[PDB]
């Protein structure tokens, strides 16, 4: 993968008359937590939908893990874990069943980490998924993504709805994931977890890159 | 000051009214206009001399099979014989009102609109009252239009009003049922299944009563409408029954509402399992887990319907053939609706933001699609074949042998599959080219059903009735079997499916 | 005293969602409402709107019961949910106008000011809004009304720092003209700036309460 998990050059996409992206650039470099900052309407989620192959790009080059995101979106997706901006679960499945189900279509779950993640996020894994408050509904995705085989994490506002302590447990989990050579791309609006976790911030404004570099 | 529980009813009613403004007029006209322009209009051509009409009546009262589907004929007047065939319109209006009430009450309330609406100055009962007013208005308008159309013909004018009022009452009785069912569970599909189980039971009781003495047809809201007896001596007081059952139930639908909380039902929830089993590790396992109850309920219902229809076939093999081939077409339509819903599971999955969660993994777009497609193609086939087997066993026992009457009834059920799968193919083709317009497969199916019912009866040319699959199905038994149309109905299906698949891999999941 | 919860309690199944609560908000002040992810913060705000029907205790919202007097009270109250869901077909301006019609009143001189200040584009289908412009619809529809009591569940979620600053200034201006606010945050940086007199509940009961 040329030791560069992500490499975007001149990305472009229009949604009709709306120019969502107009020349975005990125480069994540095998081992670092990368901050993906920008205003509302910048094009942060859309980029995360282009790396996953859900959406096709009108121009430029994208090289995810050394391959094409659009045509190779099955063998590259078993090295990747994804946390969406809007977390939606199946209302009939249990909380502990969704973790196992989601982690099984990726590279696979790790039962040593799963138990200690459920232990310290304080989740109740025997409870239907339509009774989770906005905060135990995010712990399901966080535990499912942080206990899996993944050499790249694409987190999209992963601490939305977490009280000051469950979002300090998450920082420790990310810090100890970075120790074993895991690459993280972190999109967020809280510039208090970005300072503590991330170096190499990257700020985009209207689909274009306006700032980049180490903190 | 000056506030009650019914505040906001008119505003909610009008924003329900404008939501379905291309659907409500269409079916309101479809269930009322073809009563004087088709059914009564095409009785002076088929049955001209009155001496002939009487003969037709003597051919209905001497066959329980024909009067199980439609009901008895009590005299040889032009109106009674002409409108005998239109006794099926008392079930379609019930289906329509049930769907409308559930759609506007519980389907929205499951999508979080209840919080947004009720956080305003909108009363507690406004949401219920708006849907009830809409359904009552629709069911009264269809009856009024039908009566006005029938009053312009040369039939007796009292029976026309009686039929219109009976048609209105048949749809008013099954609106309270839909409301009471909607007050029950937090899931909309469970409420729809509960509402339709009552209608199925009512139809089965009505059929068993009609095909026999007639005592058992007094225990069902359907069959309270045929005993009004338009054109054959009107029993007006029977409508009072349909006015009490609607009033008693609709009060309960309010008492069940003044004690639930927005979002819940009547029974609290129970804990599940904290670990997934060895079956829920795949899109195939996930799709199976979501459809177990629907598959079981549809299978049981179709098996019971086949068991009921097979007993009345023999209370001369040139009439049991014609009745079995006519009774299994209805089963084909019901299984087609089953397939359409099991495939719309896919549009409901994508529009709920849960498709991008699955597709952001080592799942392909064709392996995900062919996990709901494989359930729609298999559940309908299993249900239809089980219904055919049950009908064959019931028919064989009442005749004397089973091994000579089972294979033919199984073949009759199995030759309906190419027409059933065509609607799954249509839904898959729509989901992949125009995903937003996926739910018009319902309109396509209703158009096919309407064409089949009102086709060779209003004089359409035999090149306009060829645009539907239910007319091309062969006839198993004796000759007349070709097996060519099936080969033309399977191929089409494959093509459509392929098209949809090829149009999904090159698209945006946005 | 707009809110006088004195002993609330709620059971859903066997789950003790709320086990004795003592919230008390007074006139013309911003009140914080904090706690971990099991406390019962979103349930309490649903009990005050007459949507959940608490199993015990006393609730005197604006002097009247929330359950049997809901319609009369809800003309002085605005609500911003934690999970904002709109109508996909309608437009942002159409949604605001429709919600103003139900509430029976809006302030257009403030509606225009908020629309041109939050940066909302009021001519776009609500289904194209990027989770940050979807929250702006609720914020504008609630801050531009005639309500004298605001209940905000998580008003600034998905909003970049500039828009969160704008929201803070808007809440300050609202508090200037005698408007009472009850705010659930999980963000102890806007709670410290906006409001005094926080209230903390841990397992369905109040643990501490008082001036900052
Ligand atoms: C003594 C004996 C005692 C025991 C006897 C027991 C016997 C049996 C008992 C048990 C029986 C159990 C059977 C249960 C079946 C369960 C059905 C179910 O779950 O619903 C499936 C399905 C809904 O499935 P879903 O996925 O939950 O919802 C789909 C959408 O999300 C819904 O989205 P929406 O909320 O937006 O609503 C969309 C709606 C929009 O709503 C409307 O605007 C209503 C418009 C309705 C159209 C009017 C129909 C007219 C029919 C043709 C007219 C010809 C003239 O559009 C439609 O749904 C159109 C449906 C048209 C279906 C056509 C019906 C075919 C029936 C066969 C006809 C044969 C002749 O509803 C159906 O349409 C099936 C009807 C089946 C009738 C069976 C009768 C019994
Ligand atoms: C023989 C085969 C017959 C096939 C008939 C097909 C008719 C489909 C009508 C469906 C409908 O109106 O609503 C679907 C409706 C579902 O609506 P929905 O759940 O609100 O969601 C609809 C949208 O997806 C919700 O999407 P939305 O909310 O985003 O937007 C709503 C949508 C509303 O749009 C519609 O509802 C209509 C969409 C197109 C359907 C019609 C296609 C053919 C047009 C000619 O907005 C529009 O107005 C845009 C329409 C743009 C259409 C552009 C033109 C396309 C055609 C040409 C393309 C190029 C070639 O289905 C139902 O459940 C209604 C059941 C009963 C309706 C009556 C259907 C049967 C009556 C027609 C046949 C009668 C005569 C048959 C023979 C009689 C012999 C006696
Ligand atoms: N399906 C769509 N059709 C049209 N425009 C769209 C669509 N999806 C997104 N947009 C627009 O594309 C732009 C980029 O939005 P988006 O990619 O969601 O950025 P964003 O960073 O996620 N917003 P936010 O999450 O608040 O920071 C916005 O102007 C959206 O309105
Ligand atoms: N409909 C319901 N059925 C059963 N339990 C429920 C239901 N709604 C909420 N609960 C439970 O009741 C408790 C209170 O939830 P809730 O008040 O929503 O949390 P919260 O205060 O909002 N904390 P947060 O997750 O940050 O929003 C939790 O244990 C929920 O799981
Ligand atoms: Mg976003
Ligand atoms: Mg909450």
């Amino acid at each position: 993968n040329h030791q560069v998990p992500i490499e975007i050059r001149g990305l472009t996409k229009h949604f009709g008359s709306v120019r969502a992206l107009d020349g975005l650039d990125l480069t994540v470099r095998e081992g670092e937590v990368h901050g993906f900052l920008g205003p509302n309407g910048a094009g942060k989620s859309t980029t995360l939908r282009i790396l996953l192959g859900l959406v096709k790009a009108d121009g430029g080059s994208v090289r995810l893990l050394g391959g094409d995101p659009w045509t190779d979106a099955v063998d590259l997706h078993r090295h990747i874990a994804y946390v969406p901006g809007d977390v939606t679960l199946w209302p009939s499945l249990t909380g502990g069943e969704t973790i196992d189900l989601l982690a099984r279509m990726r590279g696979g779950i790790d039962n040593a980490r799963r138990a200690e993640l459920i232990e310290r996020f304080g989740l109740d894994p025997t409870k239907k998924a339509r009774t989770y408050s906005k905060g135990n509904r995010q712990k399901v995705s966080l535990i499912s993504a942080l206990s899996s085989h993944a050499t790249l994490l694409l987190l999209d506002e992963p601490s939305s709805g977490l009280d000051p302590l469950m979002e300090n447990v998450f920082q420790q989990c990310i810090g100890e994931a970075r120790q074993r050579g895991v690459t993280v791309l972190l999109s967020s609006h809280i510039l208090a977890e970005t300072e503590a976790l991330c170096e190499k911030v990257t700020i985009i404004r209207a689909g274009k890159t306006v700032e980049s570099g180490s903190l | 000051h000056r506030g009650s529980g019914f505040t906001g009813t008119l505003g909610l009613l009008r924003l329900y009214l404008r939501r379905d403004r291309v659907s409500l007029p269409l079916w309101v006209l479809l269930l009322s206009v073809p009563l004087a322009t088709v059914y009564i209009a095409s009785v002076e051509t088929v049955y001209p001399d009155r001496s002939a009409r009487a003969a037709a009546a003597a051919a209905i009262m001497a066959s329980p099979a024909q009067r199980a589907l439609y009901g008895p004929v009590y005299n040889d007047s032009l109106g009674a014989v002409g409108i005998w065939k239109a006794g099926m319109f008392h079930t379609l209006i019930a289906v329509a009102v049930i769907l409308t009430v559930i759609r506007h009450t519980r389907a929205d309330e499951e999508s979080g609109r209840a919080e947004l609406i009720d956080s305003t100055v909108v009363g507690r009962y406004a949401n219920l009252t708006g849907a009830l007013l809409l359904s009552f208005g629709a069911s009264i308008a269809t009856g009024a239009i039908g009566a006005l159309g029938l009053l312009a013909t040369d039939v007796a004018p009292a029976g026309s009003v009686a039929f219109g009022v009976a048609l209105a009452a048949s749809g008013m009785v099954f609106t309270a049922v839909a409301a009471v069912a909607a007050q029950l569970s937090p899931s909309a599909r469970f409420t729809r299944a509960v509402a339709f189980a009552v209608l199925g039971t009512a139809f089965a009781l009505r059929a068993i009563g009609d095909a026999g003495s007639g005592t058992l047809s007094w225990c069902s809201p359907l069959g309270w409408s045929l005993q009004v007896r338009p054109y054959a001596g009107e029993r007006w007081w029977v409508l009072l029954l349909s006015l009490a059952t609607a009033a008693v139930l609709t009060v309960l639908a309010y008492r069940l509402r003044a004690g639930r909380d927005v979002g819940a039902g009547l029974i609290a929830e129970r804990p599940g399992a904290g670990t997934a089993g060895p079956m829920l590790s795949e899109p195939f396992g996930l799709a199976w887990r979501l459809n177990r109850g629907s598959l079981l309920l549809w299978t049981v219902g179709l098996c019971l319907y086949g068991l009921v229809m097979g007993s009345v076939v023999h209370g001369t093999g040139a009439l049991e053939q014609a009745f079995l081939a006519l009774a299994f077409t209805m089963i084909g339509m019901v299984a087609a609706a089953f397939a359409v819903s099991l495939t719309l599971r896919l549009h409901q999955e994508e529009t709920g933001l849960r498709a991008e969660t699955l597709l952001a993994g080592a799942v392909s777009r064709t392996h995900w699609l062919a996990s709901h497609l494989a359930m729609a193609l298999a559940g309908s086939a299993v249900a239809t074949l089980i219904s055919g087997v049950a009908a064959g066993l019931a028919y064989g026992m009442t005749v004397g042998d089973v091994g000579g009457k089972l294979p033919t009834v199984v073949g009759t059920a199995a030759v309906q599959l190419p027409a059933v799968w065509l609607l799954s193919a249509v839904t898959v083709g729509l989901f992949g080219l125009a995903p937003r317009f996926t739910p018009v497969a319902w309109g396509v199916l209703v158009g096919f059903i309407a064409l089949y019912l009102l086709g060779s009866l209003a004089g359409f040319p035999q090149m306009l009735l060829n645009l539907e699959p239910f007319a091309h199905i062969p006839r198993v038994g004796g000759g007349d079997f070709t097996a060519v149309p099936l080969l033309w109905l399977l191929a089409i299906d494959a093509a459509l499916i392929t098209l949809g698949a090829m149009a999904f891999r090159r698209r945006d999941v946005r």
